[PDB]
DNA sequence: AAAAAAAAAAAAAAAAAAAAAAAAAAAA
DNA sequence: TTTTTTTTTTTTTTTTTTTTTTTTTTTT
């Protein structure tokens, strides 16, 4: 039979501060290897969860696939809740921005950009990135990012961070 | 009821120390510090499996509260005709993993990242024979690619399927083999069974000579037999009211056998 | 004559 | 601990530049401006995957301020019964780019892309038995398609594959292969691994007729199994606190293979 | 007040083949 | 009276491959 005194778990991650939801997704999908649909399966709530990756977010269904699957990533509800723009405010949808100037600290997307309103980072003070600065291409979903690094132009994208401003 | 106290503890299973388990409990280990696979080769009554066991025991996997655990030792059993995807699979069961649908391309990335990480420094894997012969593809694999040692646990024809295939042959050509039990080996063990294992109240004096020859006679050396005699031989003779195993009830046991 | 470390290629890689 | 120290050294691994290896880079270097494809043949323990990996490293990839890496060799090892998608994705994998749901001639089409720009001179391929026979199809794509040179490496089952297709038999014609050791060159050998390698502070001085006598028996003139013994003797040997390898121990060794 | 174009998970279907297995046959 | 040695079908598998049915999510 199987070892003893050990119980079922995946691979955590840890959030950061303003980090988003789909960006969290991601990161959690990558360490432990597997699909959406996947995680929706061991999760129980069905195949709702892959439009999250692209931020589609009809409902909160704070009770029902929201509570379930802190049980699955190991992060409490209101900490989830957290990775979503408050009811009624935000909802930017197209354009991906960026303030690179962030990631000399730390690989992230901080959720706050993706409000109608944004236009500047106020933090490092100035004109946030809507498209891509060098091969002028739109960004894709944080989501489906992989090593801090441009398919269209490779960099360290934190190399990026002297220009544009 | 005294009696069915007894018979219960009877019906069931115990690890006995023998200088059979011992011997493998030290090579095993200068395998593993040493990083080196191997192979381990005997008939298939010689109690392999159980010295495996006795060994996997003896090092207490650890875990904390948030992190995945340490794991020294993976010890698995194939099923028959064991396909590619088979082996990744009880791989990551063993360590109590979630895991469900996918291709053989995906629980393989999947295998390599729970090994890593997780301590692992050695796999066992039992019935060895029962692989399909691509499969050792697999295993060559991690044996190279991780710093893990792999054992072979088999018979006789396990060395027949491997020499089928230099690329195996040559990662494990290293072995050690089991025996049977025979002369002062095989009386000596007999005297532990009766103090260790069956215990009656009368004194049963066992290793008598004529109690012997019995006993030789059918159990030629295997352990296996050994064990399954004499406590067929307490439980039969505990439920007619006996005190002790005598001769003729070791007999009518023997006789069927 | 070199001799190199099987790791440190790693470590010094492009 | 002095002594913990030295054993994990020496359970680890080293490139010692060998006569063979010598060869092999010099060989590949005429073909790879030459731009013509070939392959690599010799016994499973000859070394060739270490031999082939030296050279990747011997050739590290650049970069500027602008445009993508620039990677003249690729070195890539195939799962058994690899599929056509699957070499592809490792290529793909291999350059850092990755492509994620599709069709295989999306894969196709994408390995191109990255093939191309990105300069690369020369694919190596390992254990290239393992390819289903029809991705050889895609290796000859390539090989005529782009200007890159590819090599395939294996034991003489390759040649039986490769045999049984006239297309691809013709584009991977010329060959060279790895031997064993023998004569003067084993003794050399056993020589500098005794210095280059084991540096034990007592000399335990192996040259000698009298103990090559042991590894000669025991190693075959594999490259292989002669690491491998004199290794497991020097760290049997340190766990007994001992200052050198001498003949008893080595016979120990010896013995188990 | 309400409807339309679609990205994706899911679903039979073929689908070609690598390998183990089942006979057939010839001599000393 | 056994030992290879050759040919051959029946099956079993694992991709993969194209495809419809559906359910959705929003915009004036
Ligand atoms: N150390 C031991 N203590 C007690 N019983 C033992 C010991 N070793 C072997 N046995 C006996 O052998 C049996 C276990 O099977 P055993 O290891 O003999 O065969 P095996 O090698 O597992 O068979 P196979 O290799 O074909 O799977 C038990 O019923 C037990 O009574
Ligand atoms: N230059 C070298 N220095 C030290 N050890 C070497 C060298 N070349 C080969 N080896 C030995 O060979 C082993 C690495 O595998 P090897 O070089 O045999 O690859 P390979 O021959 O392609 O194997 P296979 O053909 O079975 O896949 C190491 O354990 C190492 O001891
Ligand atoms: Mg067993
Ligand atoms: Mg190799």
């Amino acid at each position: 039979i199987e070892a003893p005194d050990v119980k079922p778990w995946l691979f955590l991650i840890k959030p950061y501060e303003g980090e988003s939801l789909s960006h969290f997704l991601g990161r959690f999908r990558r360490a432990n290897h597997l699909s959406a649909s996947g995680l929706g399966t061991l999760a129980g709530i069905g195949a709702i969860v892959a439009r999250w990756e692209r931020f589609h977010f009809n409902p909160r269904p704070s009770q029902q696939e929201l509570e379930a699957i802190a049980s699955v990533v190991e992060v409490d509800a209101q900490r989830l809740a957290q990775m979503l723009p408050p009811a009624g405010v935000g909802m930017q949808h197209e354009p991906i921005r960026l303030c690179g100037a962030c990631y000399a600290e730390s690989p992230c997307h901080r959720i706050e950009w993706q409000y109608k309103s944004v236009w500047k980072c106020d933090r490092h003070q100035l004109k946030i990135l809507a498209k891509c600065p060098n091969c002028q291409a739109p960004f894709k979903m944080p989501a489906l990012w992989e090593d801090g690094c441009c398919h269209r132009c490779r960099m360290p994208f934190a190399e990026m961070a002297k220009l544009q401003k | 009821e005294w009696l069915q106290a007894e018979i219960a503890r009877l019906k069931g299973k115990s690890i006995v120390p023998l200088q059979q388990v011992k011997t493998l409990h030290d090579w095993l280990d200068g395998k593993r510090k040493a990083r080196k696979s191997c192979r381990v080769v005997g008939e298939s009554r010689t109690g392999k499996t159980v010295a495996c066991d006795a060994y996997r025991y003896r090092h207490k996997p650890q875990q904390e509260a948030g992190r995945p655990p340490t794991v020294p030792v993976v010890y698995i059993r194939p099923h028959q005709k064991c396909g590619p995807k088979d082996l990744f699979k009880k791989i990551t069961e063993y360590l109590k993993y979630r895991v469900t649908k996918g291709t053989v391309s995906d629980f393989r990335d999947r295998t390599i990242e729970v090994l890593k990480g997780c301590g692992v420094e050695m796999l066992i894997i039992d019935e060895a024979d029962r692989l399909k012969p691509e499969t050792f593809a697999d295993v060559r694999d991690i044996a190279e690619d991780l710093g893990i040692a792999v054992v072979l646990v088999g018979t006789d024809r396990l060395d027949a399927v491997i020499k089928r295939d230099e690329q195996v042959l040559e990662r494990f050509r290293a072995h050690l083999r089991f025996g049977k039990l025979s002369g002062e080996d095989f009386k000596n063990t007999v005297e532990m069974w009766e103090q260790m294992v069956l215990k009656l109240p009368v004194s049963s004096n066992l290793k008598s000579k004529e109690m012997l020859r019995i006993l030789t006679s059918a159990t030629e050396g295997y352990i296996g037999r050994l064990d399954e005699i004499l406590r067929e031989a307490a439980i039969r003779s505990l439920s007619r009211g006996l005190k002790k195993i005598d001769k003729a009830v070791l007999q009518e046991v023997a006789k069927e056998y | 004559i070199e001799v190199w470390d099987y790791e440190q290629l790693r470590e010094e890689y492009g």
